[PDB]
């Protein structure tokens, strides 16, 4: 029996992970006391990937909540999910990294790696078999980005035969006013290129765009964005949480979706995306779900997939739908729009149907795609990095923590080489 | 005096073999606990189902089966199902980590850590058999275990059991129900590795079974249960010459001589006529001439390819049920008047008809209808070169930009093995064309 170890680093990672574990426990029929209360036996099957079953039917998650400040742990414990998590798995330092990637990767991160690796080894030693690691963090902040990439490197050192999956939240100028978030984002992207096998590029710019245009919110808070990411992260791991045809159990998902070792940045999407308290007025059927699944306005990365080629698609449908109509609609989408898919990867669109929908929606459609359009996201973050780096603003806060100035140029060169490789595999034809 | 050891590698092999052993126990009347009502009156072996069912001292008919997977899911499924006590727990081998739809994981890293246990179980089953002919390896071309561990097992059984002949019942990949994108890679690599180690390989694709289920059993969403039941019917009446009285194909050597002229041209094509839905059971009957014509129908084959564009080499018509041998020759003559079937330019013999009078049994609750006349047409033709050309076309498409290759070189394999397997399949295409050109 395989099992994923979940890690949440930073304020954004902790808040999104708390909402994610709430939606996962609602889907699996688990209350906050760790007792099963669903009416279906499918929810109890393949529960060992995420929930650690203790004695007398106690379902505690295998979440390692990590920060450098105890305020996020106090905010998690202030909610209903505080008693749900393991209290020994909360790790927080004395002071935060303060939007400094070097201060979260070289000093405070380095002094907290031994404690978090002790907790990681404590979770790992009780495994009958380890599947891989799932990390939720943000590339913008200091502790999230810096200690996330440090924990990624340390996990890659200790367990090099295990897969590494990240849910990396790329920062935006439309949601945060901090200026050095391109520095942390580009340095973490340079680490994630070389030290990770699976990355779900969630962009706060795309979430702000969805909450601004689609959801009709004048002032989108962090709650609406975290609700969107919790919906998409619940729908993405519905292949891991449930048995199915396209099981895609982490290593199988990486074998299917990743053709090239650096092009492992996915573009998640969720077709009936609606704000809280308003999802009961959505008409749901198959071809509207398929036509909203591939929409650029609906997709959760600030990219235009019409300007790129889908290298590999993993469309997972959720709810009570006829799989004949789902497969007919997706083959119609693949054939009628054959210019948007690569011709050198035959049958790159994989369809699965899970009969358990997320709560609040009768039918749902979660899309995972290794599209080539994510080079627009990397071009945007690298151009903000170049605008903040060509005149060396705030480099003294990074070089004062022991970071060389060559590391910023190495990160810029690595992200530009990744953009060049994406453009090369876009322009090539079989 | 004749004994066979069925091996089921991978999820497809394990599920297909479980359905096949269910149909074998249904055909032989064996109870699920292992006892027999009729043929346990003797209490001894060598009653022509001792090739597959070994008899213990308690009268239990334990099958000569080895179920291998690197994942314990389907092994626990057959350990929980209705034949949980029929199969010994020592012969049902599970694993911890999967091969994850990778050939190099199941052949070099994950399959290499379990190959000695499977070899030990194979030798433990072979030490009980005094007249062992060989093995029937049930696997799939697409998956990681069913390609890589099958290739490793074929290498080990060739270096250990070199006087034995090994059949294969492989599952050719279909895009309709596919678990992975790299199924052409695993298929070409395991076909290159098990070309020198397989003697007669009956590859059946799920696309033809899908089309047959949708157009005959009227299921627009065929699950794996309907496909498993149909392929279990196909393989059961393939093996019905071997588990029953002696007319033809009574041995694995007879299989290798009646159909297989070359060491590399060893891919026959099976065809089955009476695939009818359970609702349409009493609508009409089926004559011998029309079921022979449907056995020569290109839409009824177990491989989606066209035999009329290629040239035949052999035909072993295997009739089941109460079929009189008189009108079979009239059906043969009406087939022979059709010059679409064009044999090779050597002495071609013809349609080697053998008739088994045991009626065919279908699974109760299955979608297949109970029939009185059944027919299996094992034909060696050059039409399988179309399927291998489709596989090498997808291989060339994915390998032009070296997509997904890092998942294979990272698990111990070399870069040049892909080009070597591509050249071997090009040579197999050339061999099929050279037989096809006269
Ligand atoms: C276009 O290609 C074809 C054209 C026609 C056919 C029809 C097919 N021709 C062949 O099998 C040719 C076989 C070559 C020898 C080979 C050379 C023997 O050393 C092999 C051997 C076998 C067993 C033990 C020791 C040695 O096999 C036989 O003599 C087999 C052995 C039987 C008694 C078991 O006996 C027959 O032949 C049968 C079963 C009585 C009739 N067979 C046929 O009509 C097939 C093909 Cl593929
Ligand atoms: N007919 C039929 N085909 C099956 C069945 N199960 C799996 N397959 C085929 O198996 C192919 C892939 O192999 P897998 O199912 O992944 O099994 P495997 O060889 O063990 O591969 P891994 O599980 O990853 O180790 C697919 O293309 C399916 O067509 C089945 O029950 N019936
Ligand atoms: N989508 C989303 N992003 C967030 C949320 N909270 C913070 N962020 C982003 O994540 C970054 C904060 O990183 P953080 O974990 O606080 O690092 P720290 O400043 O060192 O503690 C900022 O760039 C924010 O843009 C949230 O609730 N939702």
């Amino acid at each position: 029996m395989r099992e994923i170890v979940h890690l949440q680093i930073g304020q954004c990672g902790n808040q999104i992970g708390a909402k994610f574990w709430e939606v996962i426990s609602d889907e699996h029929g688990i209350d906050i006391a760790g007792n099963y209360c669903g009416n279906a036996s499918l929810q109890l099957e393949r529960i060992n990937v995420y929930f650690n079953e203790a004695y007398s039917h106690k379902y505690v998650p295998r979440s390692i909540l990590v920060d450098l400040e105890p305020g996020t742990m106090d905010s998690v414990r202030s909610s209903k999910i505080g008693p749900l998590f393991r209290p020994d798995n909360f790790i927080h330092g004395n002071s935060g990294a303060g939007n400094n990637w070097a201060k979260g990767h070289y000093t405070e991160g380095a002094e907290l790696i031994e404690n978090v690796m002790d907790v990681v080894r404590n979770e790992c030693e009780s495994c009958d078999c380890l599947q891989g690691f799932q990390l939720i963090h943000s590339l913008g902040g200091g502790t999230g980005s810096g200690m996330g990439t440090l924990l990624i490197n340390k996990i890659r050192e200790e367990y090099p035969d295990r897969i590494m999956n990240t849910f990396s939240v790329v920062p935006s100028p439309k949601v945060s006013d901090t200026v050095v978030e391109p520095y942390n984002a580009i340095l973490s992207i340079h680490q994630l290129i070389e030290n990770t096998d699976e990355t779900f590029c969630i962009d706060n710019e795309a979430l702000y765009d969805i909450c601004f245009r689609t959801l009709k919110l004048t002032n989108p808070t962090y709650g609406d964005l975290n609700h969107l990411v919790s919906l998409t992260m619940s729908g993405v791991t519905t292949s891991l949480r449930f048995p199915g045809q396209l099981n895609a159990d982490l290593r199988k998902l990486a074998v299917n979706m990743v053709p090239f070792p650096r092009l492992h940045f996915f573009m998640p999407g969720f077709a009936p995306l609606t704000a809280r308290g308003s999802q009961q007025y959505r008409a749901l059927s198959v071809p509207e779900l398929t036509q909203q699944m591939f929409d650029a306005r609906n997709m959760m990365a600030a990219c235009d997939p019409r300007r790129g080629r889908y290298l590999t698609v993993a469309c997972i449908f959720r709810g009570r739908m006829s799989t004949r109509e789902v497969d007919e609609q997706l083959l119609s989408v693949q054939t009628k729009n054959s210019s948007y898919f690569v011709e050198w990867i035959p049958n790159n669109v994989k369809v699965a149907v899970c009969d358990i929908p997320p709560r609040g929606l009768k039918m749902a459609a979660t899309f995972i795609g290794n599209n080539t359009a994510i080079q627009e996201l990397f071009i945007r973050v690298s151009e903000q990095f170049s605008a903040m780096f060509r005149r060396k603003a705030f480099l003294h806060w990074y070089t004062g923590e022991g970071m060389d100035e060559m590391e910023f140029s190495e990160a810029e060169g690595n992200t530009n080489d990744l953009v060049s490789e994406y453009q090369q595999y876009q322009d090539a034809t079989a | 005096m004749r004994e066979c050891i069925s091996i089921h590698v991978g999820q497809a092999g394990v599920q297909i073999g479980n359905a096949c052993w269910e149909l074998y126990c249904l055909e032989h009347g064996i109870q699920p606990d292992g006892q027999m009502p009729s043929d346990k009156t003797i209490g001894g072996g060598d009653d022509s189902f001792n090739t597959f069912f070994s008899e213990t001292g308690a009268g239990k008919h334990v099958p000569r089966a080895v179920f291998v997977d690197l994942e314990p899911t389907v092994i626990d499924e057959v350990r929980t199902g209705t034949y949980r006590q029929l199969f010994h727990p020592e012969q049902l081998i599970t694993g911890k980590e999967d091969a994850a739809n990778n050939y190099a994981r199941g052949h070099y890293t994950i399959g290499k850590e379990i190959i000695d246990l499977v070899l030990d179980r194979i030798r433990k089953l072979a030490d009980q058999c005094t007249g062992l002919q060989g093995f029937l390896v049930f696997h799939s071309f697409g998956g990681g275990t069913g390609s890589g561990f099958t290739s490793l097992l074929m290498e080990r059984l060739s270096v250990d059991y070199g006087k034995k002949s090994k059949l294969e019942f492989s599952i050719y990949p279909a895009p309709q129900v596919s678990t992975a994108v790299v199924e052409p890679y695993n298929s070409i690599l395991t076909t290159h590795t098990t070309l020198e180690h397989s003697d007669c390989a009956f590859m059946v694709d799920n696309e033809a079974i899908y089309d047959i289920c949708r157009r005959n059993l009227d299921i627009e969403r065929p699950t794996y249960t309907n496909l498993n039941r149909l392929i279990g019917q196909i393989v059961s009446s393939i093996t019905a010459s071997l588990r029953f009285d002696g007319a033809l194909n009574v041995d694995l050597t007879e299989f290798q001589t009646n159909l297989v002229p070359y060491p590399r041209i060893h891919f026959p094509l099976a065809t089955y006529a009476p695939v009818i839905s359970a609702e349409k059971a009493y609508h009409e009957q089926l004559s011998v001439a029309e079921i022979t014509n449907a056995c020569f129908e290109p839409a009824n084959q177990m491989v989606k390819c066209d035999p009329r564009h290629g040239k035949y080499m052999a035909c072993c018509l295997l009739y089941r049920g109460d079929v009189v041998p008189k009108d079979v020759n009239a059906a043969i003559a009406t087939i022979k008047t059709k010059r679409t079937i064009q044999f090779v330019d050597w002495c071609p013999t013809g349609f080697k008809v053998g008739i088994n009078y045991q009626p065919p049994t279908v699974v109760p609750g299955g979608d297949l209808a109970k029939v009185q006349r059944a027919v299996c047409m094992l034909s060696n033709t050059t039409a399988i070169a179309e399927a291998w050309a489709r596989l090498d076309h997808k291989f060339d498409l994915m390998y032009a930009k070296r997509a997904f290759v890092h998942w294979y070189v990272g698990e111990g394999m070399e870069e040049g093995e892909f080009s070597e397997a591509r050249e071997d399949m090009a040579a197999l295409e050339k061999d099929y064309e050279e037989v096809g050109v006269d």
